[PDB]
């Protein structure tokens, strides 16, 4: 209800622009999309974007096959071997994270705080002087 | 189902109630030793 | 520190010294030496208002400094709003050339109605004030930029003139203390 | 930009208490704050050290107090980022070994272009060693260098950011060249060899074999080496 | 995918030639006319024998191809930009100490 | 002079002083050894708070020649080896004076 | 104390979980769960086996 109700509208036209929406908020805005493709860009350059949280429904991506074809069962068969033999993970690992890309002096902005207060109670004083006096001289 | 980076008051409310008891430790102290005085003046005067 | 011919003008110079660094400080912009788009990335001489391309392709060329950024400026809080103002506005600068001026005219005024001992008083808390809004407003300028690079020789205009106030402010409250006192020699005899 | 602040503020503070502890007749004096007792007082209070006089009026008590907390944040800031300083310098830990290596990313290391050492990270087994090969084969531009020579100034050119692997009697040697500004460290990847080579079935076979065994147990190869790698 | 079609090739021993639906798309069915296009109108209508692809195991393509079990699973995440430092406030003095 | 010691000492220590010089000479002097005395303390703090948050513990031995140089901790080899040959037939210095 | 207390940072993944030794981590004596490890390759889960 939130995103249906907002303004401006917070839908994006294609995936590669929100990759880029979040890169020019600053952080303001987050993007949904599966968590494979969000996993391959957090492993790309400048490598300022990263994933969070959980998935929020369960999906899969299978071979097909045509209906009626006799590569139909041996296809399955072999997406389970390979599952269970670790090949699926490695090729995952392989295109994901094998070929991705990815003290200080105090400033003056740590204590300006400080010096606004003292600068403030330096004025307060200054004030608070000058009408004493002008009382007493009244 | 059945089921920070700050220093928080936690880590030093001992030193205040230190700070507390040893207020309450001297008004007692004070109170004390004012109605001794009092006791004595009463007395020789 | 003696005499009263001699603090008079020393008064009258110092107050001018610190009136035209300032001036000077807020008019010419060299306050920044730092490499920065001047129009590729290349040494510029930033000021207050506008920074100036420095040993590139076009030198001289001379731009308004981005003070409020658009395409996406991400926003912050009004805290960050506030501080560009001040920045962009640079109302502490321009009030410290106000309050040193102001301060001119009052120590220009004790020459006509001597009597009158609250100018000297005047034009010292005009001083005073004066430093203190060069202070702040110095402070203000070096928080915003944090946000290689060198001061020229503006920023350190601006900063002995924040010196010469508070040192001309003394004298002017010494000036006061002095006739006061001659108001207190004369009344018992 | 700090410690300016800090002065200029301390002067401000120092005029403005003597301003507020003078200017007014009404008060004559009845306090011992001129312009250089201010700027004193000032200073004592900066260095949180002991008074010989405190302000009695309340504008004067203002200025002190402000100026006693922004002593107060000062010094503690100070004091914390000095301790912040020495123990990020104390948990600096150099890179001295090949799994040190491998776990950072800061300091880039390439082999040669064509050699046995670059034939070696493609067909291995152990962990670190793989984690290297992938690494150098994923990353713009090629680590590798073509040549050992210019390899090596690579190390050099580019002030500790470039590491080279290569051959340890090659790394011992190089290091003790002039400017000698290059150093090995950990330990050897592998283990090879240096041997005499003679032709099948020539009769200078075994002799050689008994020489070279000879001399090492005599010491005689270990003299040499160190002759012409540390001596020399 | 190249590599997994290189493994599944291995496993059932049988030539393969990759090519790039011309399409550019997954599949789906148009609402008017019925027909499919992308990968699923390839396999359906006999234009190649295999996607191995990302292809989505969804309830509507179940129908009209058969899917094996999927090689990997995934869902919906949320993606935001990496924490970054962030500018001290003005008043960031008072840090150490709660309010 | 028994005056100026403990200033000096009670300024070092930051205890306070019963006196404060009042000449402009003095208090230059004052005002380096107070200067003086902050930076000290403060870098003493900070490095007991660094050697107190990382403990490094070093080996006294780090190679050949540091075995030999020393005499505090003691070295030696079997009864009869290969190992104790190598020291007695060694020809190189560094070896020499271990055997 | 304090410090340290910062740079205390609990177990996230299992790549953490393999490097640390303080805290031990066993799987079932029998099940889908070993075969994983004993055939993989991963030299983050190979390390654990």
């Amino acid at each position: 209800t939130y995103m249906r109700s907002a303004e401006p509208s917070v839908f994006v036209r294609t995936t590669a622009e929100g990759v880029a929406r979040v890169r020019k908020s600053k952080g303001k805005y987050a993007y949904l999309l599966e968590s494979t493709m969000n996993e391959y860009i957090e492993q790309r350059k400048p490598c300022d974007t990263m994933k969070v949280g959980g998935n929020l429904d369960s999906k899969g991506y299978d071979i097909a096959t045509p209906k009626g074809s006799s590569l139909g069962t041996p296809v399955n068969l072999a997406v389970l071997k390979l599952s269970e033999q670790g090949v699926l993970d490695k090729l995952k690992n392989k295109w994901w994270y094998d070929k991705g890309e990815c003290t200080s002096a105090l400033s003056l902005s740590n204590v300006a705080g400080v010096f606004y207060i003292l600068v403030g109670g330096l004025g307060l004083a200054m004030l608070v002087a000058l009408i004493e006096f002008c009382y007493k001289s009244r | 189902g059945e089921c920070t980076s700050a220093l928080s008051l936690s880590n030093v409310a001992g030193v205040f109630y230190i700070l507390v008891g040893g207020l309450g430790l001297a008004m007692l102290v004070a109170l004390i030793e004012f109605c001794y005085k009092s006791r004595a003046e009463a007395k020789r005067m | 520190l003696f005499d009263r011919g001699v603090q008079m003008l020393l008064t009258t110079v110092g107050a001018f010294a610190a009136f035209s660094l300032m001036t000077i400080a807020v008019g010419t912009d060299y306050w920044l030496y730092s490499r920065g788009v001047c129009k590729e990335e290349v040494m510029t001489h930033s000021g207050l208002w506008r920074t100036c391309c420095l040993e590139g392709n076009f030198k001289g060329l001379c731009k308004q400094i981005d003070h409020f950024p658009e395409d996406a400026d991400y926003e912050a809080d009004t805290a960050e709003y506030f501080l560009r103002a001040v920045r962009a506005s640079s109302i502490f600068p321009i009030l410290s050339v106000i309050l040193l001026f102001m301060g001119g005219l009052c120590i220009a005024a004790s020459e006509f109605y001597k009597t009158r001992h609250n100018i000297i008083l005047s034009a010292g808390i005009f001083f005073v004030s004066a430093g203190l809004s060069n202070i702040i407003g110095i402070i203000v300028y070096i928080s915003a930029n944090a946000g290689s690079y060198s001061y020229g020789w503006s920023f350190y205009f601006g900063a002995l003139s924040f010196i010469i106030a508070e040192m001309v402010g003394v004298l002017a409250v010494h000036m006061f203390i002095d006739r006061h006192k001659q108001l207190r020699a004369t009344a018992r005899a | 930009e700090i410690w300016m602040c800090i002065v200029f503020a301390y002067i401000g503070v120092s005029v403005v208490l003597f301003l507020v502890s003078r200017f007014s007749p009404y008060e004559w004096s009845t306090n011992e704050f001129g312009i250089f007792n201010s700027l004193w007082f000032s200073l004592g209070a900066f260095m949180q050290q002991g008074c010989d006089i405190s302000p009695r009026s309340l504008s004067g008590r203002i200025v002190g107090g402000v100026w006693w907390f922004f002593t107060l944040i000062i010094i503690s800031s100070y004091t914390a980022n000095l301790a912040a300083f020495l123990t990020v310098e104390r948990m600096v830990s150099p890179i001295e070994s090949a799994e040190d290596l491998s776990k950072q990313t800061e300091i880039a290391y390439g082999t040669l272009d064509s050699g046995s050492t670059k034939e070696f990270f493609r067909r291995s087994k152990i962990a670190v060693f793989d984690k290297m090969w992938t690494y150098m084969r994923s990353a713009e531009p090629s680590v590798f260098v073509r040549t050992t020579a210019e390899g090596v100034a690579r190390v050099r050119k580019s002030k500790g950011k470039y590491a080279y692997l290569l051959e340890s009697t090659m790394n011992e040697y190089i290091e003790q060249r002039k400017p000698c500004d290059t150093m090995k460290v950990g330990g050897n990847l592998d283990s090879k060899g240096y041997d005499i080579a003679t032709p099948k079935g020539s009769s200078l076979g075994t002799p050689v074999n008994l020489a070279v065994l000879k001399l090492s147990e005599q010491g005689v190869l270990d003299k040499l080496k160190n002759k012409w790698w540390y001596d020399k | 995918c190249v590599d997994l079609a290189a493994e599944i090739a291995k496993h059932c021993g049988f030539k393969y030639k990759l090519t790039i639906v011309g399409d550019g798309k997954y599949g789906a069915r148009d609402a008017d006319t019925k027909i499919w296009n992308g990968m699923v109108g390839e396999l359906v209508y006999g234009k190649a024998d295999i996607a191995i692809a990302p292809l989505t195991i969804t309830l509507v393509r179940e129908e009209v191809i058969d899917f094996s079990k999927p090689f990997m699973s995934l869902g919906i995440s949320i993606m935001i930009k990496k924490p970054q430092k962030s500018k001290p406030g003005v008043f960031s003095f008072l840090d150490p100490l709660a309010y």
